[PDB]
């Protein structure tokens, strides 16, 4: 049994990744917002 | 006494076993 849970201990060990993917969406988010905002300053002069 | 050893020794294959696992 405790090798079973052992095994599960590793199981859970491996949604941290996800979030990672997560934080590259804001990463590109804001780094292409920011481009795109100023574009929008220009077009808005 | 050839039971607690063979039991003893064998009890170390299953923590051989845990390094195994670990792979």
């Amino acid at each position: 049994q405790q090798i079973d849970q052992q095994i599960e201990e590793e199981n859970i060990r491996q949604q941290r990744k996800a979030l990672q993917r997560e934080i590259e969406d804001d990463v590109s988010k804001q780094r292409e917002i920011k481009g795109q905002l100023l574009a929008e300053e220009f077009e808005r002069e | 006494k050839m039971l607690e050893t063979e039991i003893l020794k064998e009890q170390q294959m299953r923590d051989i076993e845990r390094e195994r696992k670990l792979r």
